[PDB]
RNA sequence: UUAAUUGGAUUCAACGCCGGGAACCUCACCGGGGGCGACGGCAGGAUGAAGGCCAGGCUGAAGGUCUUGCCGGACGCGCCGAG
RNA sequence: AUGCCCCGAAACCCCCGGGCUACACGCGCGCUACAAUGGGCGGGACAAUGGGACCCGACCUCGAAAGGGGAAGGGAAUCCCCUAAACCCGCCCUCAGUUCGGAUCGCGGGCUGCAACUCGCCCGCGUGAAGCUGGAAUCCCUAGUACCCGCGUGUCAUCAUCGCGC
């Protein structure tokens, strides 16, 4: 047997979800045996600065962070439901990079 | 039978079966582990639920996260879970209540957050 | 390892420490009665809310309460007999496994000099000091004055221990013999009522002034 | 024995050996062990019986150190100035080798020659409110 | 007489630079084998032909981090500061150290009265 | 029984003077002149120092199976002063630990499985789960409750 | 002679985009930023105050 | 104090602050040297560069500088406004 | 961004070097250091902020070590960084300015980067300073909090005992 699994890549959590949903729906219409979505842990990557423009005040500092979140998708072989998934409208805040794996 | 322990960042997962009595923490026996207090904590649990009890069950808990302190409090608070979903008994729950409070609520306290001017010693550690 | 799991079966029967079944013990002065706890527990070591209880701290064991006044003793502006007592070798704060060690050695230094129960030594030499009266300053027209004052029991627990840990950790710093030994002859000295105290002698001169300024 | 005396540089023989080499300027904790694992003898037994064998022993351990076994590095000055060969150090021909380089450094003037000229940071350290 | 790791000045002479740079320390013999920079080659052209007696201008230089080797033993030369070309003299004993050792870049700091 | 049901440091102890016995595992001519790692500030007290090395390393080998040598020195690693900054951790060298393992892949106890470390072979396993049956049967009578 | 050496190591080897300072650069993912030039390009950048 | 320890910051509200990283750089400080004034007005122009070129004396040093001998084929020296 | 004013082959640009760390004292804040918990030997339970393509670098071998020769996997739940530390035990040393602490000197080696004596760090060596608890005075905090202990990321090749986050 052989699966596609497919990372999707988002900072917008409702986008990504969206994606998923649509991943979902083709799935279950096309009848293909689909892992659900497995959401792997978000990534917070944080920065911090000062914020006194001027070498004067007291020591202020703040954290500014990135949430990325990903979820991966096994779908079994299916090719009728691998050239649909090709017309996946993909928000431009979402990627989606597909391998195979035996 | 499949319990739950959460302490600070101390996970156990502990299984309880039907057995001779024998327990091991991480596939170590209790009576092992050389820090002393660690082992008190994790021999507390079963103390009081009485002495058949400890001899007629086997429970294997797996402890990842926190300190050996830590691990041993969730082990500890594994073992409370576990006892009362196998047993049942409403009168062993009421005693673990009277001895202790977070044997089966836990303590659900953890380390607050750091924060600028010196946050390496802690939150609210500051200049002179 | 072998007085380690000794000491791990011997209380299995629900005994503090390792030993020293706490029925045998008793309290003699009424004030304390209903402020010392005796309750059964293996280990002093609750990690308990009693920060989040006004008055929560008594449900507490009493030798656990013995174990953080023994974890909070070094550097302050306490100065006597000039003195900086500080601990900047392996500091006892936050580390309670020592205060755990240290005060099991401490008393079973007790058990073998006395040959009774340490936690009867230890709650004769509480009652024993525990002060009895204070002062305190009040002003009706700004002209300051000094009142006797007499203690509430928890106050005076609260003192007793402290003084007693304080003059431990006196004795051990910047000295030859170790802490469990300093603990050891302190408390032992304020069992029998011995000014060579720190404990007593600190007792006895925060009774006075109060007893002139009444 | 009291008094011992290796290397013409009295040790009191209640210290350990590995204790007692320590006293001689030229010997450290770590060298004494050393040297006393050359020796073979236990580092903890005392130095008040020691044999003048042994001392002669460590004597000629110190004389060529590289052929008994201690490895060419653990030596203080390991490519010596005038052999280019490694050999350790000992008391006076410590002295001797300090206050060349130092006048090396100096007829040279160095920077570090100049800092040696009347006491200054040589390495880089600050000196607004220290020293 | 002028002796260093066994060897007199012209026994150092004599010898090409392989040995002669594991005779120096490790900042200086690794330097060495890491190779000169195009100026520090050019510096070292004009001291040879110096010292054969064809570069007869008095020398300047600046490369305050040139390794004396003992083929420059014998010559002066004018070590920049950021300032002046300060004058030093090469003997046998300068071997083995950087010759922005030999000038002061800070002058003498003494003390007067306080504000 | 295993590695598992025995104390650590008494299957140690207990290992070391049994490689005592085979001439296999030896210190080369350099360890007694060398501290056990870079972050010591002192040698090793005592001259059997090796072979806890030794008897340390197959325990690891049997329970954290293929290892490398840059693993094993920061396990050994420990805290060492920096002078008036403060205390910092650092791996151990790695020329004792690498002697180590080679003289007991000599010995055959631990076989190289290349990209991955050295693992246990089935003699190995049958050595110390021999002894460990031994300090059990051992502690056993002492304390009953390792029956169970 | 008039071009300024190339510096691909050091703090000279970073002059931020929008300001041009010398010194603070933060670089995760490639920012090329200043640090006072954060402020007025975090929050378009999608970075969120939590 | 220095050539330089660049300068800023004044008790709370300056002093592990600008520096959230000084061996060239960082440089805002000092010593020394080289090079162009854009676009115009006045002036030269192909009458031959303003770009580089060896051997070298001054240059730390580099056709930068100059004796040396020259091309590459073309718009470029310079004063004022204004850069 | 930014008015006004100044200079305009300098106050423009560039090259080199020096300094940016210089000191008879004081200042603010941190790190170490003022022992017996201990110095040392071996063993053990133990995390995360996160980072990773001239990067993490597993892993093999040479070197005390920095690092030298090769290279798996990883554009990140799959591989590496990476070990956590505090701490307990089997045991030696038994209280002195030392079995503490290391400044400081010179030597050897490794790194980075054109180049680190000015102007780095580390692996070590003879080396190892004051310090045997500090005066009036005075700083901070109020529940998992204070404190102890450790860790990595950002600034970065090097440099902080910086700082942040855990």
């Amino acid at each position: 047997m052989q699966k596609a699994r497919i990372k999707i890549a988002s900072t917008n959590v409702r986008s990504l979800d969206e994606v998923a949903n649509q991943i979902k729906q083709i799935a279950e219409r096309t009848g293909v045996r689909m892992s659900g979505p497995i959401p792997l842990p978000t990534k917070r990557i944080r920065i911090t600065t000062r914020k006194s423009p001027d070498g004067e005040g007291s020591a202020t500092f703040d954290r500014w962070e990135l949430r990325v979140h990903k979820r991966l998708i096994d779908i079994e072989a299916d090719e009728r439901a691998m050239r649909q998934i090709m017309r996946i409208r993909v928000p431009e805040d979402v990627t989606i990079e597909i391998e195979l794996i035996s | 039978i499949q319990t739950t322990g959460k302490r600070k960042t101390a996970i156990a997962r502990a299984v309880i079966r039907e057995g001779k009595g024998r327990v091991r923490i991480n596939g170590k026996p209790v009576e092992i582990i050389e820090p002393e207090i660690a082992r008190f904590t994790i021999l507390e649990p079963l103390i009081l639920a009485g002495e058949e009890i400890w001899n007629s069950v086997d429970i294997d808990v797996k402890v990842e996260g926190g300190g050996f302190m830590g691990q041993a409090e969730a082990a500890r608070m594994a073992i409370a879970r576990a006892l009362v979903e196998w047993t049942g008994d409403m009168s062993l729950k009421e005693k673990f209540m009277k001895y202790d409070r977070t044997m089966l609520v836990g303590d659900p306290r953890r380390t607050e957050p750091h924060k600028p001017n010196r946050s390496t010693k802690g939150p609210r550690a500051k200049r002179q | 390892a072998k007085p380690l799991n000794e000491r791990f079966f011997i209380p299995h029967e629900i005994k503090v420490m390792g030993r020293w079944s706490t029925e045998d013990v008793e309290v003699r002065d009424p004030s304390l009665k209903p402020y010392i706890n005796l309750e059964p527990r293996l280990l002093p070591h609750t990690h308990g809310r009693h920060a989040k209880k006004h008055f929560g701290k008594a449900n507490v064991h009493i030798v656990e309460r013995l174990i953080n006044k023994i974890m909070r003793s070094g550097g302050s502006h306490y100065k006597v007999a000039g003195h900086f007592m500080r601990r900047e070798h392996r500091s006892l704060n936050s580390k309670k496994v020592k205060a755990y060690e240290v005060v099991k050695e401490a008393f079973k230094i007790i058990e073998q000099r006395t040959g009774k129960n340490p936690i009867q030594v230890l709650v004769w030499a509480i009652e024993n000091a525990a002060p009895r009266e204070d002062t305190t300053s009040v002003m009706f027209g700004g002209i300051r004055y000094h009142v006797a004052v007499d203690i509430s029991p928890m106050r005076r627990l609260d003192v007793a221990l402290r003084n007693i840990a304080l003059g431990a950790s006196a004795k051990c710093y910047r000295n030859k013999m170790s802490f469990a030994e300093a603990l050891a002859e302190e408390i032992i000295l304020a069992a029998n009522k011995d000014p060579k105290s720190y404990a007593y002698s600190k007792k006895l001169e925060i009774e006075r002034i109060a007893e002139s300024s009444r | 024995r009291h008094i011992v005396r290796v290397a013409g540089v009295d040790l009191d023989g209640n210290k350990q050996l590995r204790w007692a080499l320590t006293a001689i300027k030229g010997i450290g904790i770590n060298f004494a062990t050393m040297v006393c694992r050359v020796a073979g003898l236990d580092p903890f037994m005392k130095a008040g019986y020691l044999t003048d064998e042994q001392v002669k022993k460590i004597e000629e351990i110190l004389a060529d150190p590289v052929a008994h076994g201690i490895p060419r590095w653990a030596v203080n000055r390991p490519k010596d100035y005038e052999t280019g060969r490694d050999l350790h150090l000992i008391t006076a021909k410590l002295d001797m080798a300090i206050r060349e380089d130092i006048m090396r450094l100096r007829r040279i003037r160095a920077y570090r020659g100049i800092r040696h000229e009347l006491g200054l940071p040589v390495r880089g350290q600050r000196t607004r409110s220290n020293f | 007489e002028f002796r260093y790791r066994g060897y007199t000045l012209e026994q150092l002479m004599n010898m090409s630079l392989e040995e002669l740079a594991r005779l120096f320390p490790a900042r200086q013999r690794r330097s060495l084998k890491r190779g000169l920079t195009p100026e520090q080659k050019k510096l070292l052209r004009k001291i040879r032909l110096a010292k054969k007696g064809k570069y007869k201008k008095p020398i300047r230089t600046h490369c305050r981090d040139m390794i004396i080797l003992p083929e420059m033993v014998g010559l002066t030369i004018y070590v920049h500061n950021g300032k002046e070309f300060v004058p030093v003299e090469i003997k046998p004993e300068m071997i083995g150290h950087y010759l922005g050792e030999f000038a002061p870049t800070r002058k003498k700091v003494e003390h007067g009265a306080p504000g | 029984a295993t590695v598992y049901d025995v104390p650590g440091d008494l299957l140690v102890e207990r290992v070391a003077q049994r490689l005592k016995e085979i001439p296999e595992i030896k210190p080369p001519e350099w360890a007694p002149f060398v501290k056990t790692g870079r972050h010591k500030e002192r040698l090793p007290e005592q001259e059997d120092w090796w072979y806890y090395r030794v008897a340390s390393i197959l325990r690891r080998v049997y329970l954290d199976g293929p290892v490398g040598i840059e693993r094993l020195r920061t396990y050994y690693g420990g805290r060492k002063n920096r002078g008036h900054a403060p205390e910092k951790f650092y791996k151990a060298g790695g020329s004792i630990i690498r002697k180590a393992l080679q003289q007991l892949e000599a010995a055959g106890f631990v076989e190289k499985v290349p990209g991955k470390g050295r693992v246990i072979t089935p003699k190995g396993r049958s050595f110390l789960d021999k002894i460990a049956t031994e300090l059990k049967k051992e502690l056993e009578e002492i304390i009953p409750e390792l029956k169970k | 002679y008039n071009k300024r050496k190339p510096r691909k190591f050091g703090k000279g080897a970073r002059r931020c985009i929008r300001c041009g300072q010398y010194g603070p650069i933060i670089r995760i993912q490639g920012l090329m930023l200043c640090r006072h030039c954060f402020r007025e390009v975090a929050p378009k950048l999608g970075f969120r105050k939590y």
